[PDB]
């Protein structure tokens, strides 16, 4: 790869370019620094990229195209600079150039082949109508991909991709005038998603996955109205009749049940309140191991409910006597026992935990404090088993997350949200120090590196940019260091943490960066001397 | 919204 | 919130 070759100004080197460094290479493009995406997505070069794809895609004769996967690939790519980078910006004469070329694969009487090869470069394509906007342009070929697909498509890795792309462009379509004002009359599309949402054949089947965004995408059509409007109605009653909640095709149910409550009238399907029903089918286990803590989980043995209450249990006594708590909770707090609730699997959490407790899955877990002032309010830590989590538990970030409900109780007043200045160093750097003491490598590398942050940089991080470095790895550090070195002055902050007095802290830890940065650095370097 | 054919177990807490 | 497609999953 060399992407400094797709910086020309002409657009046959930037051709050249693409055709004989493949996807793989194009790829870099996704990522470069902004000097690189500012070239290599000119307007003209866009365009007459385009061109020569639409004589190319013309011409093509099926089997997969390395150059095709390649252009369309480098296409789409410009669309997701332009959306990203403000110093990427097309003219008008650029997408009907790329619609152009999307029509030419499209058209070409190989579009429906089912193979590997074809299903790389058809990626590619189906991708492009959501990169370009063109979500209303291929409706029909949404609806024949729907229609079409069967066991021996499904045998395809590529071909999988590919049609899956079909749902990235219904959701894509909610922001294309010309799709909300024409979907709602798609009665064939509607009939066909329905129907590959009720395929039988893909339970427990490598496409199951796209059965569940069909049926996620269907629920969402209700909240358009048209002719299609009593087919999506009709073929979602039979999704909740066919499936369950919990059980067999339960993914394809519940993705289904999740846009329909959204969007629609639960009661006209006759699933209001099926959340609370799912928590009590899927985390079936009830593990209490203190007053101070209570397992809900999904499928763990009684080995791993005993590790994980005495890992806490552990955890919380070194959390008590570490921050001098007296075992006192700040005011205004009644979170009396977190719930631990465990699914069975990442797939699991990403399945049943999103209706269960109204959160995103796409992450790794999370603590929920609530508003610890409301009566009837529940802390709820939210996770999920794995099998390269720590034994004898193995439950996926237990250890951290746990310290969060400690701290959210014994250190910091009011609810997540309730502080007024910065505070990520201090609530990161606690879980980690708390969970992982002195056995932490990470920290002695990021150290070793040369790359370093001061004190008053460690304290003014935030989750911005997610800078997991800065925000893990250093704010440990500077926590481990404030304890073992100024452990009265974190119990001066912690009055003022405690009572919701956000500008004293800031005022508090202000002092410390001015004082204490030289200090900071010989702390840093006999942990680096240790280790060595 | 629609999940990809491959998704990550080991994730960063939200 | 909409967000352009980035790189699909190359099978392991
Ligand atoms: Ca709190
Ligand atoms: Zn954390």
């Amino acid at each position: 790869c060399d992407v400094e070759a797709f910086t020309s100004n002409s657009s046959n080197d930037v051709l050249n370019a693409i055709k004989t460094q493949g996807a793989s290479c194009v790829n870099a493009l996704f990522s470069a620094e902004s000097r690189i995406q500012e070239a290599a997505f000119e307007s003209g070069h866009m365009y007459n990229i385009a061109k020569h794809t639409t004589d190319l895609a013309k011409a093509y004769a099926g089997g997969g195209s390395d150059e095709l996967e390649a252009l369309f690939l480098y296409l789409r790519a410009g669309y997701y600079a332009e959306f990203y980078n403000s110093k990427v910006s097309f003219l008008s004469w650029v997408t009907p150039a790329v619609k152009e070329a999307v029509d030419a694969f499209v058209n070409n009487a190989n579009f429906y082949e089912n193979s590997d090869p074809h299903g790389k470069v058809l990626s590619e394509v189906i991708i492009t109508m959501d990169s370009a906007g063109l979500q209303h342009a291929y409706l029909p070929q949404v609806t024949q991909w729907l229609t079409r697909w069967d066991s021996q498509y499904a045998q395809n890795w590529y071909m999988r991709n590919a049609v899956n792309g079909v749902f990235t462009i219904l959701f894509g379509g909610q922001w294309n005038e010309q799709f909300v004002q024409t979907i709602g009359n798609q009665t064939e599309l509607a009939k066909a998603l329905g129907d590959f949402a009720l395929r039988s054949s893909a339970i427990g089947a490598s496409d199951e996955f796209m059965a569940a965004n069909a049926g996620r995408e269907l629920g969402r059509l209700t909240k358009y109205s048209g002719s299609a409007s009593s087919t999506v109605k009709s073929k979602l009653t039979e999704i909740f009749a066919q499936y369950e909640m919990y059980g067999r095709g339960d993914a394809i149910w519940l993705g289904a049940a999740d846009t329909v409550s959204y969007y629609a009238d639960c009661s006209d399907y006759g699933i209001c309140n099926f959340e609370s029903q799912l928590k009590g089918l899927v985390l079936s286990q009830s593990y209490t191991c203190s007053p101070t803590i209570r397992i809900l989980s999904q499928n763990m043995t009684q080995d791993q409910h005993v590790a994980a209450c005495s890992k806490m249990g552990y955890e919380e006594g070194y959390f008590h006597t570490s921050l001098e708590t007296g075992r006192q909770p700040v005011a205004d707090d009644y979170n009396t026992q977190l719930q631990v609730n465990i699914f069975d699997s990442s797939d699991d959490y990403g399945k049943y935990a999103g209706p269960i407790f109204n959160i995103s899955t796409n992450n790794g877990g999370m603590y929920l404090e609530g508003d610890p002032a409301t009566p009837g309010n529940i802390p709820n830590f939210v996770a999920y088993e794995a099998p390269y989590a720590n034994p004898d538990h193995f439950v996926w970030n237990l250890e951290h997350e746990y310290v969060h409900y400690l701290d959210g109780r014994f250190d910091l007043y009011g609810g997540f949200g309730h502080p007024t200045e910065r505070i990520v160093w201090w609530s990161e750097g606690i879980a980690e120090y708390v969970s992982k003491e002195n056995d932490n490598q990470a920290a002695i590398d990021t150290i070793k590196d040369g790359s370093t942050f001061t004190l008053s940089e460690i304290f003014e991080t935030s989750y911005d940019g997610f800078d997991v470095d800065r925000i893990y790895r250093w704010g440990y550090l500077a926590v481990r260091f404030m304890f073992e070195r100024h452990k009265d002055d974190v119990n001066q902050m912690l009055i003022e943490t405690r009572q919701g007095n956000w500008a004293n802290y800031k005022a508090t830890i202000n002092q410390w960066a001015i004082l204490y940065q030289s200090e900071f650095e010989q702390w840093q370097q006999a942990l680096v001397l240790e280790h060595h | 919204e629609p999940s990809q054919q491959v998704t990550e177990i080991y994730q960063h807490h939200a | 919130d909409y967000a352009p497609t980035k790189l699909l999953p190359q099978q392991p």
